[PDB]
RNA sequence: CGCGGGGUGGAGCAGCCUGGUAGCUCGUCGGGCUCAUAACCCGAAGGUCGUCGGUUCAAAUCCGGCCCCCGCAACCA
RNA sequence: AAAAAAUGU
RNA sequence: UUGCCCGGUGCCGGAAGGUCAAGGGGAGGGGUGCAAGCCCCGAACCGAAGCCCCGGUGAACGGCGGCCGUAACUAUAACGG
RNA sequence: CUGGUGUUGGCUCUUGGUCGCGCCUGCGUAGGAUAGGUGGGAGCCUGUGAACCCCCGCCUCCGGGUGGGGGGGAGGCGCCG
RNA sequence: GGGGCCUGACUGCGAGGCCUGCAAGCCGAGCAGGGGCGAAAGCCGGGCCUAGUGAACCGGUGGUCCCGUGUGGAAGGGCCA
């Protein structure tokens, strides 16, 4: 759904199918066979982790995973061990 | 035309060209012949394929 | 043991690790030289084309600068009065009309064999399908077919060999002998290697000299440097 | 288009990397063994080895190059 | 442990 | 009670090879720069399923013709080609 | 359906196709034996050790071939046949 | 029908008309350039002739006075075949 730290959503893309000599190879250029309506996706993954005693995970984008390890980090330097769950999440920045 | 066949000329000592045509099989291949050319002119002429 | 007590000292000196030039190979071979007969120079130079493909029939003739060392008798069919410009020329036989009738029946070789341009319609089934094992068959190409053919003569009696390629782009053409001095190795393997990448054949891939050595008689090579 | 692969008796198929034989059958013809027939059993007619160019002492064969088939992947102003 | 091995106006 | 045929097709198996995308890979070429360079193409080969091929399968889709020759005053032909 | 990657990290074992190089390898049958081609070619190898035993290193179309070591004592091999 | 030399089966054009809806289709003196046969007048812009073929739109190769995105060049176009 919703890459919560980069914020990376769904947007709308497409499918171009075609058939022919690419000009700049055989020639007589490239034609169209098709297009069509799809739909692309964050690489999103899943990831757990401390803060405070309680286990609380992440929906993050892939390559935006190391990241929230230096929100862990930041993080404890904080106000931390209201055991609301709940809240230890968006707190974090 | 098939065995016939689509043949160009060679100015031999450049470019030019005239255009015409072979038969392959019946006595046939290799063909230098005099020409005119008309970069510059007084020469024979070459084979090829394009 | 694997070889000639005489050929190993030969060897632990030529490290095949080390780049040596036409300078330490002209330098080198004077202590791999290890003999009692006056040796040559081996330096071959198998090509890089292709050998089964006529579009890289490799063949030309090189000019040594202070020669082999090694005299050459070099003869000619010679036509004409050209019959004596042979002999003026440097040759022991030339010009006779038809010398492939004492030459039948047994041979000690002698070594070179030439004729003119115009007697090649009746010189490539006497003694041409004969000579070509030594191939010294008369052919439009290697240097022995012209009229001025006594120039073809004088020319190899001064240091002159033949050269061209065998059955695997396989080349050696001689510098010299290994009596000649420091710039007499050098002066004539160089000027040797200006007649090779220039009859480089155009459809031919890759640095047209896979590895030159410069080796003495039976013995050890001194893997050389192309360039220097 | 390209990588392949393939054509050799009247149809079938080995000889295809090895060079050196043109064969293995079906089918017609003779001739063998029995007491005769059958059935097995032999020797032959017959193929530019598709074509032409070629290196060899010599080619179906290795080289060439194209006509021609069939597989695929791709090309179609 | 005589492979199979037909008949005969 | 449910026969004959797995050639094609589907399907299940299977691989010695054919072919085949991205990508890897870098031989060699080229565009420029006074050059370091930056760039483009990019030959060998390695690169999946797939289809070709190999076996199997009918209570899988389907199909299950013919036309010579053979017996007695013809016909017919279990018979064989 | 599947191949490349992302998520994706530890530990050995094993094989490539490569290419770096030291430099080591090859047998149908007829044969005395394991003859890759075509030239050189009547003589080299030994006192910087041969015939034969021995060991292990490598290869095997398991007969047989190759090199180092270590013994010894002065013998080996090749045209020709 | 046969024979000798040769290539005009030219390029650069084209007054002038046949036909005709377009557009295409067809004839061509003569000039210039440089040739061929020819003693020469001369003849030759393929074949005794009417069928032997298919607009443009995209594109491949050659050629080249041309355009070349700030500037020099390339990328890619134009045009002649």
């Amino acid at each position: 759904k919703v890459c919560e730290i980069s914020g990376k959503r769904p947007i709308v893309a497409n499918s171009i199918q075609r058939r022919g000599k690419a000009k700049r190879e055989g020639g007589v250029g490239k034609k169209t066979t098709g297009i069509s309506k799809r739909r692309q996706y964050p690489n999103l993954q899943k990831v757990r982790v401390r803060v405070a005693g309680q286990e609380i995970t992440f929906r993050v984008a892939a390559s935006h995973i190391p990241k929230v390890y230096e929100l862990v980090e930041r993080a404890k330097g904080l106000k931390l061990e209201g055991l609301s769950p709940k809240e230890i999440k968006k707190e974090l920045l | 035309v098939r065995i016939k066949l689509l043949l160009e000329c060679t100015e031999c000592k450049r470019r030019n060209y005239a255009t015409e045509k072979n038969k392959r099989n019946t006595p046939n291949k290799l063909e230098l012949r005099k020409y005119c050319p008309w970069c510059r002119k007084h020469t024979v002429h070459r084979e090829v394929k394009i | 043991p694997k070889h000639g007590k005489r050929y190993r000292a030969l060897l632990e000196k030529v490290d095949p690790n080390k780049i040596y030039t036409i300078d330490e190979a002209a330098h080198l071979v004077k202590e791999l030289a290890t003999a009692k007969f006056d040796e040559t120079v081996e330096v071959h130079a198998k090509l890089g084309i292709d050998p089964r493909r006529s579009d890289q029939n490799v063949r030309g003739t090189v000019s040594l600068p202070h020669g082999l060392g090694k005299q050459v008798r070099v003869l000619a069919i010679a036509k004409g009065e050209k019959i004596k410009e042979a002999e003026e020329a440097g040759a022991d036989y030339v010009g006779g009309e038809e010398i492939i009738q004492k030459i039948l029946d047994g041979w000690m070789d002698f070594d070179a064999v030439v004729a003119t341009p115009d007697v090649m319609g009746a010189v490539g089934s006497k003694m041409g399908r004969i000579l070509g094992p030594r191939g010294l068959l008369p052919n439009p190409k290697a240097g022995t077919v012209g009229f001025n053919i006594g120039e073809i003569i004088r020319e190899i009696k001064a240091g002159r060999i033949e050269f061209r390629n065998d059955k695997t782009g396989a080349i050696h053409a001689p510098v010299g002998k290994a009596s000649f001095p420091p710039e007499k190795l050098a002066d004539n393997i160089r000027a040797f290697i200006r007649a090779l990448e220039a009859h480089k054949p155009e459809g031919a891939k890759g640095t047209f000299l896979r590895s030159v050595y410069v080796t003495t008689t039976m013995g050890p090579s001194v893997r050389i440097n192309p360039h220097s």
